């Protein structure tokens, strides 16, 4: 009864978030500290405004923080799949397996995923200096975060990363500063001389926007850098991942199956809540995108564009992800689960 | 007409029993889920909001909010037991939580306080004997150090980290001789060096998984007829209550707690070799061999420690309030 | 659906509750209380339903369902209101997915034509027995979720839900007896994911699994088929209940 | 009021609109009721301008405070038309309510409010006529409807219902120009409707008598530019607010 | 909307465990003042008001106001269980008493009912063993009746009537074979009438005096390790309730029930001989000796009708209002 709070409000931190995920995700109005509305899409910044106070749900959020300084993106899968890790988990304690249980099964399909996702990896970088391949390659960051000029970000930031880079490696994402002179015309934008972009937006506050989709784009090129492996992004990954896990569940006996299809269908919460952020159905879209990935498509995404559930190729659309963006991802998600997992009975503490 | 009023009336004869042993009983059923690996962290916020994940007895009864006076008193004379031992808490509380339960019922049933706990003595020197012919005297080679360290540092995190830093607790020691989870790793290598810093002084490394537990509770049945009268009800509440850190071994890690107890003390009256809980599979094992050992400076302190602390909190008539 | 049948799947949990528990040779007493003294103890499900005024017409309909079962086949009556308990429990978590009743009666009536193709399958003849404890239930409920890998349909965990829910039938035979119904349940699926362990079953006495071609539990293959039918029926009749509004005649 | 997240905060937000857009309607037109609005220094102000009322009003709510940003934007760089932005504002977004109490999701109300307006606004600069002018006092809203409605008849999905919402919410300009002169709103529109039908492409509200009247004859006239910018304005002032979830408080 | 309300739903798994072993507890509480000599009777006063003195099971049982339903049960079915063996109530209620409440203990700690009923049922079958082993079987002559007349009329009224009754008793049978005080006296001449028949019925006048519930326990302890795994729970709390009978004996004479109880035990376990209550100085004494004797037609139906009984009691899942 003490594990079941915990869950209880780690849903509710997934669900202020979930809304807020693909590029048509919902854009909150965070009232800031200092009453400051700035309606922004970034929801990591609303972590920031949020102050969650419960300590288990504060923990996933130090998970996020440790994700979002460790790479620079995947914020929200690591609080969009470890609160679908838990609701899964309460969905399998009820059974009454255990915590301990179910910690080690999520432990074991942890290992699992980290040694499929080097078997999904389908493109690379191979010049990260051509600008139309950092361009092109790093659109998919931005266009989760800020969809329209998704192409003129892309093409403006890859600008500014290629130009600022020695011979072998050592990008600093410091390096780039971000002029907000308070103009008018995002097109107007352009980078100077470490680089710099003017960022011209109209209000102060669309472009604050897009000052937050360039960190997150330039992150990207940092990440790029240290590991060239791109993996399909738009759910492919998410669906392949769970099909082997599932399938490596069906194989191995013991009440470790449990937690490992569990561990499965926690990671078809990333697609579906990337299609309940688009008005389709989500049963349709993940019964759509399970037929095709077991013929072997492996590539195969939700395609954003249609009204009705739809499947799309992600290698021949250019919606990529980064491998140790979603890596690391993974990891820390499992991590902040099975760490408020094993805590019970949350106790005060005594005034030192 | 001044000052005509008898006040300070609480807590007559078994009104206080009652509140300490719940008091007891409670204190045992929080730390009941943090015995043993597979066991369970706690939260300890504080004021500020500094999480603390404190798997573990001396950090928790020195640190958490008792509310029930009695509790508070049973961790102050806990917490303070432990630095003479290193660390045998979480032990400690469960098994005053059965020596005050397994006496709760003949105390109900009629019975002085001051009989059971001349039991409890006689049961207890009885226990250390048994104990003293049991405890495993081998050399400290770094063999045997790896698994008394192994088995006190998965104690208090995971096997993740409990298996990098027996190296460096069994080599930190055989060099000397002639954020919220930095803390937790702190914590469990002062208490990995403690550990085998106790097995290396007196060199004994008594086996562990509760096997002594077992093999201490029915040597002390087979001896219950030769003590005296009314005696005999402080050895059958001390014997049954050094008997839950099996059942709550067992109960920690998924099992029933009565199949598994009941398994173990079949193979060790059929074997007479001493035979713990496996923690994966719930059969018995023999924790000579696997590889688990405790420390006869632990148990060896957790008689006494119990023993006092449950015998000096049956031995109470009236809580009255003082100035 | 909406607040109608998930109002007909808690009487229908309620009625199965009730009685989930008097099953098996190791069945549990229960206490039947009178306006006016009361205890009367009897373990037969029948007069424990015939008993006691349930006033909800999905409730009456459960009961009645059963009633027509006991005096037309005699046994197989209180492994039929559960199983329609049961298979509702299962229902409402994707009514509550806005799934139409219509796609789950479309799920359930396919789950039943091939819940029918197997115990033609795992039967013996002298018509036909079909292997008692839990080995008939965990037979069909993995011939289902093997036959449900090909489904590519959003009428495909409807499909598994079903196969999932014969599974109540071995997890109260091994309830009764005192064993964990995990840790033994999750060894029935092992052991059926094989060849030709098809009749392993619970030892409805001892709490163990044991082959029933070995301990000699039977069943006749017209007691397990009418009880699936009118489960898969009644857990489309109660699914299928949009209103439930007056009548005057 | 819920306003937790979802369906209860985008009603809350659309009620809160009605309400602000409520608060300036009568004073939409060339003769509008004035309001009394007071400070606290005793000063009576009475003004028949949507501009100085809002630039004078406590906006108190977060999605009225971004409409209310939205429309003195629309006042500085431009001038005209920042009570019928925010008019249009909210009633874009009281024509979608009955649509966002069932399931139909913002995202989807947000591809009908971005198809329809820059189809609109092709139609206005496609229709326009020369410094480019288009009849105003209505002939637009009633033109810019029967082609939206017109054209979402042809859209087979559910762009079809909330295009001809949209069209639909466009008739208050029209509305309100006549409501406010005390016209019998719904006997000049139906004329307007009528005569939009046959042909007409000027024919909006008269105010000097109650009747439909060539709107580009009579010489009432707006520039094609600044009816654009202010249905732009006020397309986006509704995405903007169809598009917000939840309000997070700051606890401090 | 007419008729939605899922009503009728009391007592969940536990909900009625708890219930039902409380009503037990109550009703043993009740009887538990009335067993053996120096008993103590009871009113039962009528709505007239005609007083009588019942010190006995089945008046009281079968017409006093019983207010919970459960004990309203264990009166119905207990007094229906005492016509075929002649008198052996206020011993079911007791024992019922105990089983109920020796197992509260396991089930509490996480046990399945179905799991010690197993063991009580084992446990019943070595104790049956162990009363077809223990019987003393002898001829009846007028002697030994005497003995077995007055031990059961003793039970009913005090020794001034107890004493000139039993020689109208054992020469009213042996003539035969080939006010509120009246009540009291029929009733306890047909109860010692119906003693001396099942006497010399089968030819057995097995020992009383609690000696065999003693020896009958102890055999079961020395036989629990054969049985089973988790069974074993189900004959150490069919040994401990067969072993109140002792107790309440020695607590019905003003003694401690404790001190008597082990030294009953301890002097069984020296001589091997049954040794049984001394109600006058509350030592171990030899009840075949000294010339108490039970059935073996009511020692033998008192393990079926408390067996049953409380099986029956503890395989109770949901106490539900029927019409
Ligand atoms: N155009 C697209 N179509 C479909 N899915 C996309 C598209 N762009 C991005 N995605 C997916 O949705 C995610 C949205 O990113 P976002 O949630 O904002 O960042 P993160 O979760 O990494 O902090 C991407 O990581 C990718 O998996
Ligand atoms: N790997 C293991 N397997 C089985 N039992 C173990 C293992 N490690 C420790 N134990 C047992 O757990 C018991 C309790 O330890 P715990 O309460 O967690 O810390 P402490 O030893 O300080 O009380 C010890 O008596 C030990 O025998
Ligand atoms: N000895 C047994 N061991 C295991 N299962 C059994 C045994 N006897 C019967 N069963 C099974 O118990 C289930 C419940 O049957 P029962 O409680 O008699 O009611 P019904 O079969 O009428 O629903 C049946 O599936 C039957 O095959
Ligand atoms: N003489 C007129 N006859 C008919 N309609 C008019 C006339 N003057 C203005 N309008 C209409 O009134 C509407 C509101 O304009 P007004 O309130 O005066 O300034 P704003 O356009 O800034 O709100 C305009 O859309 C215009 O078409
Ligand atoms: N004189 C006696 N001394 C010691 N014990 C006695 C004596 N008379 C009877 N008892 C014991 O008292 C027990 C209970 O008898 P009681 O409950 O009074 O009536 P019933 O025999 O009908 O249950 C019997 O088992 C018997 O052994
Ligand atoms: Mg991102
Ligand atoms: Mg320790
Ligand atoms: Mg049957
Ligand atoms: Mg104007
Ligand atoms: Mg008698």
């Amino acid at each position: 009864e003490a594990v079941y709070r915990n869950i209880q409000a780690c849903k509710e931190l997934a669900q202020t978030t979930r809304t807020a995920y693909g590029p048509n995700g919902m854009n909150k109005m965070v009232i800031n500290h200092l009453e400051k509305l700035f309606v922004t899409n970034d929801a990591a910044t609303i972590l920031r405004e949020l102050e969650v106070q419960h300590p288990a749900a504060k923990m996933i959020v130090m998970a996020s923080h440790m994700q979002e300084q460790e790479v620079g993106d995947g914020t929200n899968f690591v609080l969009v799949f470890a609160g679908a890790l838990l609701e899964l988990a309460e969905e399998l304690l009820r059974i009454g397996l255990s915590v301990s249980e179910v910690i080690e099964g999520y432990e074991i399909a942890c290992r699992k995923a980290h040694e499929i996702l080097p078997n999904l990896v389908c493109c690379s970088a191979k010049n990260l200096r051509d600008i139309d391949e950092v361009s092109s390659l790093l659109r998919t960051s931005i266009m989760s975060k800020q969809y329209g000029n998704e192409v003129f970000l892309a093409k403006l930031i890859a600008q500014a990363c290629v130009s600022i880079f020695p011979d072998s490696g050592h990008f600093n994402v410091d390096n780039i500063r971000v002029c907000k002179i308070l103009g008018s015309g995002i097109s107007s934008s352009s980078v100077l001389h470490i680089s710099t972009i003017v960022l011209r937006g109209s209000t102060d506050n669309l472009m604050d926007d897009i000052e937050r989709a360039v960190d997150d784009g330039v992150n990207t090129f940092k990440v790029l850098t240290r590991d060239k492996r791109l993996v399909p992004g738009g759910g492919a990954t998410e669906i392949e991942l769970a099909k082997q896990i599932t399938s490596y569940g069906e194989t191995c006996p013991g009440l470790e199956q449990y937690a490992i299809k569990k561990f499965a269908e926690a990671f078809e919460a990333i697609p579906r809540a990337l299609a309940e952020n688009s008005g389709v159905k989500a049963n349709e879209v993940i019964s759509k995108l399970y037929a095709v990935h077991q013929e072997g498509n492996k590539n195969v995404g939700l395609d954003i564009e249609a009204e009705v559930p739809a499947v799309k190729d992600m290698l021949e659309a250019g919606i990529l992800d980064t491998y140790l963006g979603k890596y690391w991802a993974i990891k820390l998600a499992t991590n902040a689960a099975v760490t408020v997992l094993r805590v019970d009975q949350i106790i005060m503490a005594k005034p030192a | 007409v001044k000052t005509l009023n008898p006040k300070a009336e609480v807590a007559r004869a078994q009104a206080a029993l009652a509140v300490n042993i719940s008091a007891a009983r409670g204190l045992q059923d929080v730390l009941r889920t943090n015995l043993g690996p597979k066991g369970t962290m706690k939260m300890l916020v504080s004021g500020a909001g500094d999480i603390k994940l404190t798997k573990d007895g001396n950090v928790l009864l020195h640190e958490m909010q008792i509310q029930h006076p009695t509790a508070s008193l049973i961790a102050k004379v806990a917490t303070a037991q432990d630095d003479i031992t290193g660390d045998g808490t979480t032990s400690n509380v469960l098994i005053i939580g059965e020596l005050l339960k397994q006496a709760d019922l003949y105390i109900s049933e009629g019975l002085h306080p001051r009989i059971i706990t001349e039991g409890f003595e006689a049961a207890k020197e009885k226990a250390l004997q048994f104990l003293e012919e049991v405890k495993v005297s081998r050399e400290m080679d770094r063999e045997t150090l790896i698994d008394v360290a192994r088995t006190s540092l998965r104690t208090k995190v995971h096997a993740e980290l409990a298996d990098v830093l027996t190296e460096a607790v069994v080599d930190s020691i055989l060099a000397i001789k002639k954020k919220h989870t930095l803390t937790q790793i702190k914590d469990a290598v002062r208490d990995g060096l403690r550990a085998v810093k106790n097995a290396i002084d007196d060199g004994c490394v008594v086996p562990g998984a509760g096997a002594v537990e077992v093999a201490m509770a029915e040597a002390l049945i087979k001896h219950k007829p030769s003590v005296k009268g009314r005696a005999q009800l402080g050895v059958q509440a001390f014997a049954d209550a050094l008997l839950i850190i099996p059942k709550v071994l067992a109960q920690n890690s998924g099992f029933d707690l009565q199949e598994t107890l009941v398994k173990i003390q079949a193979e060790h009256s059929e074997s007479g070799q001493l035979v713990g809980v496996d923690l994966n599979t719930g059969e018995p094992m023999v924790a000579a061999e696997v590889g688990v050992w405790d420390n006869y400076c632990v148990k060896k302190q957790l008689l006494h420690s119990c023993t006092v602390i449950a015998t000096n909190i049956l031995l109470v008539d009236e809580i009255m309030r003082a100035g | 659906g909406r607040k109608v049948q998930s109002g007909n799947i808690n009487a229908a949990k309620t009625i199965a509750d009730i009685i989930r528990t008097c099953l098996g040779p190791k069945s549990m007493m229960k206490m039947l209380l009178d306006p006016m003294g009361g205890i009367v103890m009897t373990n037969d499900g029948n007069a424990i339903l015939r008993e006691i005024q349930v006033q909800h017409p999905a409730a009456k309909s459960m009961i009645e369902i059963s009633r027509t079962q006991d005096e037309e086949v005699g046994d197989g009556t209180t492994s039929v209101i559960i199983l329609a308990g049961e298979m509702l429990s299962v229902a409402e978590h994707f009514l509550e997915q806005q799934m139409h009743p219509t796609v789950v009666i479309s799920a359930y009536r396919k789950a039943l034509d091939d819940m029918i193709s197997t115990l033609k399958k795992i039967s013996i003849p002298v018509p036909q027995l079909v292997p008692g404890g839990g080995a008939s239930e965990m037979a069909v409920a993995h011939a289902l979720t093997e036959k449900s890998k090909a489904m590519t349909g959003v009428e495909q965990w409807p499909y598994r839900a079903v196969a999932q829910a014969l599974e109540v039938i071995p997890r109260t035979l091994i309830q009764n007896c005192g064993a964990s119904t995990i840790r033994l349940l999750t060894s029935l699926r092992a052991k059926h994911t094989q060849e030709n362990c098809e009749t392993w079953g619970v030892n409805g006495e001892t709490g163990t699994l044991v082959d029933m071609k070995e301990l000699g539990i039977w069943e006749p293959l017209a007691v397990k088929l009418q009880t699936y039918k009118t489960a898969v029926e009644t857990a489309v009749l109660l699914l299928r209940i949009d209103d439930i509004v007056s009548g005057h005649k | 009021t819920d306003s937790s997240q979802g369906i209860p905060q985008l009603v809350s937000n659309i009620s809160a609109c009605q309400v602000i857009a409520e608060a300036v309607r009568t004073t939409l037109g060339p003769r509008g009721m004035d309001k009394l609005i007071v400070d606290g220094r005793g000063k009576a102000t009475i003004s028949n301008d949507g501009a100085t009322i809002l630039k004078l009003l406590d906006v108190v709510h977060p999605a009225a405070k971004t409409l209310v940003d939205i429309a003195k934007s629309q006042d500085a760089e431009v001038g005209d038309g920042t009570t019928s932005v925010t008019l249009l504002a909210a009633e874009f977004l009281k024509q979608v309510k009955p649509y966002v109490e069932e399931g139909l999701h913002p995202q989807i109300i947000i591809r009908a409010f971005r198809t329809a307006t820059q189809l609109a606004v092709n139609k206005i600069k496609e229709i326009a006529v020369t410094d480019s002018v288009v009849a105003g006092g209505g002939a637009i809203e009633m033109e810019l409807s029967k082609y939206l409605r017109d054209y979402s008849r042809t859209i087979p999905g559910k762009q079809q219902l909330l295009i001809g919402a949209y069209a639909k919410a466009l008739e208050i300009i029209p509305r309100q120009l006549c409501d406010n002169a005390g016209f019998d709103a719904t006997n000049i529109l139906n004329k307007l409707r009528a005569r939009h039908a046959q042909g007409g492409t000027w024919y909006g509200v008269d105010i000097n008598n109650e009747d439909i009247a060539d709107n580009f004859e009579a010489f009432v006239w707006e520039p094609a530019m600044v009816r654009i910018n202010a249905l732009t304005a006020a397309s986006e002032a509704a995405c903007l607010i169809v598009s917000v979830d939840e309000t997070i408080k700051n606890p401090r």
